[PDB]
Order: structure tokens, then C-alpha cells, then sequence
């Protein structure tokens, strides 16, 4: 479970504001589209508008602050949970081919808010990476996740 | 262990869940 302290809030609005680029207070399907693009997504105006529609309380076609927390609520569990390793996957392979490379970790990294040093990002391909072929497929990806 | 520990400051922020 995750508490609202002072500093998870804080955590919190440093998310909030990698969407709200203009600080206005309120995510935009724009402003998701722009995160998700920096990521090697695209998805539709559809999938966008969705996202927001699930805590549109008041329709207004935008996620304010308390909205986005409760997003947050609904969806956030345990960091080493299943389904949050395999949509951390799926965020760091942009382009979706089941492993992800240093060029990959690397774009993702620093378009997320928590850029790696190239060496950060080649210890962590290297000691992840067992098979031996340079980039880290989803079995690697969840053993590097778990160990401890 | 240090972009490892950069990762977790992502999921725990919620950018996972997001993203
Ligand atoms: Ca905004
Ligand atoms: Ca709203
Ligand atoms: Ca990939
Ligand atoms: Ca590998
Ligand atoms: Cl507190
Ligand atoms: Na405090």
C-alpha cells in the first residue's frame, strides 16, 4: 500500500508534471500523446481519450491533480508484482520485439525523468544480460527486477 | 544497481502505470 506522505506527494507531482508541460494543472490527451511518442508509442486519440475517461469524474475531458491520484489508487501495487514487471517491460521495449537494447533503455531513461550515464546503462545491459546477446529479453528483465 | 534503483524511483512514482 502507498500512503500519502509529503514525500510520496512530491514523488507524485514530479510524475504529474512530465505530462503537464505547461503547468496548468491538467493532462491533456496531447500531453499523454507527447510522453507516450517520447517512448516509441503511438497510440490513437482513442486509447489516449480512454486513459483519461477512467477518472473523469467531472468529464471534462482532461485528469486534474486529485483525479490523477486516484488513478494512482486504483491502478499502483507492489514494484515486484507480476503485471507492474511486465508493463515495465513494455515500456522499456519500444518497439515491442521482446528484448530491450541499451539504445532502448537509454531513450526511455532519460525521456521518463531519470537519465542513466552510458556507463549505468552498459553495467546494467551487462549484468542483466545472461544469455550473452547484448540486450535484455523479458526472463532476463524479470530476474534483474526480483533479485532482491 | 544505480539505474536499477532509477527504475525503482519510476515505478514508484507511478510512470510505469502510466506509461
Ligand atoms: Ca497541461
Ligand atoms: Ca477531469
Ligand atoms: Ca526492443
Ligand atoms: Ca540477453
Ligand atoms: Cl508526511
Ligand atoms: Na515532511
Amino acid at each position: 500500500a502507498y500512503q500519502l506522505t509529503e514525500e510520496q506527494i512530491a514523488e507524485f507531482k514530479e510524475a504529474f508534471s512530465l505530462f503537464d508541460k505547461d503547468g496548468d494543472g491538467t493532462i491533456t490527451t496531447k500531453e499523454l500523446g507527447t510522453v507516450m511518442r517520447s517512448l516509441g508509442q503511438n497510440p490513437t486519440e482513442a486509447e489516449l481519450q480512454d486513459m483519461i475517461n477512467e477518472v473523469d469524474a467531472d468529464g471534462n475531458g482532461t485528469i486534474d491533480f486529485p483525479e490523477f491520484l486516484t488513478m494512482m489508487a486504483r491502478k499502483m501495487k507492489d514494484t515486484d508484482s507480476e503485471e507492474e514487471i511486465r508493463e515495465a517491460f513494455r515500456v522499456f521495449d519500444k518497439d515491442g520485439n521482446g528484448y530491450i537494447s541499451a539504445a532502448e533503455l537509454r531513450h526511455v531513461m532519460t525521456n521518463l525523468g531519470e537519465k542513466l550515464t552510458d556507463e549505468e546503462v552498459d553495467e546494467m545491459i551487462r549484468e542483466a544480460d545472461i544469455d550473452g546477446d547484448g540486450q535484455v529479453n523479458y526472463e532476463e528483465f524479470v530476474q534483474m527486477m526480483t533479485a532482491k | 544497481n544505480k539505474a536499477l534503483k532509477k527504475i525503482r524511483k519510476l515505478q514508484k512514482r507511478g510512470l510505469i502505470q502510466m506509461t
